[PDB]
């Protein structure tokens, strides 16, 4: 059960932050990811973080890389997406994704690997 | 690369299975570390990664095949490779995690499960206790198929049951000639049947015994170890002397003290 919070509204080039709080003891072993759908586009991979025991590497899509940053708090069972220098392209509904089956995978980008999904939260970028 | 042991189930006999497990054992230890006549597995701390694993390739009634990776420090299965992909249980520390990244390096797909190899999770994933999961030739053949088609899509439950089968018939068979024995008998009389409390209790205690035996007074346990017979009857183990025909390998628990001569 993924609980997503913290969208918001920002003048272009600003910053927001999304958080997802899970409820489950084995949280530390989860492959975690964020996905977004911008209207007119289909649902798009954004970022992923590997479980600590699976390398723990963080991965981003090219068009979001640098501007965005994914992180987890295993103690708090939370995931984060810190978004910086927001372009208007970045206006979308964002989702959390957790893999209960998988810690790390070469094919992380596929939404097919993720079993649980937070409720979509709206990010709006004005200029 | 790592040492490879082969074994097919299709024409597998008692001799083939015995040759298989006797060879697996010979790869797991030098060994060249023997205490109270039982060989000890190499120490984990400082084991160079080029000596850390062994490979077990299993062939089906169809030609399809799977290659399993066994951790040398405890003879346990750490993961496997269907031809196009490689899957690994979730390690419990970094050094372990690093070590597996030296396994199946030329593979294209590379996964790490969000769970470990311990029997509890495998049982909850399979929906059944090993008490309720048949073993033998049939189950192994059947198991090593679902391990191939997992990379092509056979969900978790059926997959978990296959690990449970393989680990007992390979990891535990190497650890215990008693468990090796029961597998050998299921082949001789061509039967498939779940393990009895003696097998299960032996599995649960392989680490407890390894500590007792290596921390014993000349083979005298400082405290008894509880086991169960084939009829579920409990009894306590006070001495190495009776396990000598039961257990074949131990996990390194400590350095071997000087021998008490005279």
């Amino acid at each position: 059960q993924l609980a997503e919070s913290g969208g918001g509204l920002v003048q272009a080039g600003g910053s927001l932050k999304l958080s997802c709080a899970a409820s489950g003891r084995d949280f530390s072993m989860y492959m975690l990811a964020w996905f977004r759908q911008a209207p007119g586009k289909e649902r798009e991979f954004v970022a992923a973080i590997m479980c600590s025991g699976g390398g723990g590497g963080t991965y981003y899509a090219d068009s979001m890389q640098g501007r965005f940053t994914i992180s987890r708090d295993n103690a708090k069972k939370t995931v984060a997406l810190q978004m910086n220098s927001l372009k208007p392209e970045d206006t979308a509904v964002y989702y959390c994704a957790a893999s209960t089956t998988y810690c790390s995978a070469t094919t992380y980008s596929s939404d097919r690997l993720y079993d649980f999904w937070g409720q979509g939260t709206q990010v709006t970028v004005s200029s | 690369q790592y040492p490879i042991i082969n074994f097919t189930t299709a024409g597998a006999t008692v001799q083939s299975y015995t040759n298989f497990i006797r060879a697996v054992r010979g790869r797991l230890t030098t060994g060249a570390d023997v205490r109270h006549e039982i060989p000890v597995l190499p120490n984990r701390v400082g084991l160079p990664i080029n000596q850390r694993f062994i490979l077990v390739e299993l062939s089906n009634h169809a030609e399809l095949s799977v290659t399993l990776a066994l951790d040398v420090t405890n003879a346990y299965v750490v993961g496997y490779r269907a031809g196009n992909s490689a899957y690994f249980f979730h390690p419990d520390n970094q050094e372990d995690a690093e070590a597996i990244t030296h396994l199946f390096t030329d593979v294209q797909n590379r996964y790490t499960f969000a769970f470990g190899g311990n029997y509890d999770r495998l049982e909850q994933l399979a929906g059944n206790l090993r008490e309720n999961i048949e073993l033998g030739n049939g189950p192994l053949e059947e198991a090593i198929s679902a391990l191939y088609y997992y990379s092509t899509g056979t969900q978790l439950p059926t997959l978990a049951r296959s690990f449970i089968i393989c680990i007992q018939m390979i990891s535990e068979a190497a650890r215990f000639q008693y468990i090796e024995g029961e597998m050998r008998t299921r082949i001789r009389y061509n039967r498939r049947s779940a393990p009895d409390p003696s097998v299960i209790t032996l599995e649960n205690s392989w680490g407890r015994l390894s500590t007792a035996i290596q921390e014993s007074n000349q083979g005298a346990f400082a405290s008894p170890i509880q086991l169960q017979r084939r009829n579920g009857s409990k009894f306590s183990v006070y001495d190495v002397s009776i396990l000598i025909p039961i257990i074949a390998l131990m996990v390194y628990r400590c350095a071997p003290p000087p021998s008490s001569q005279f």
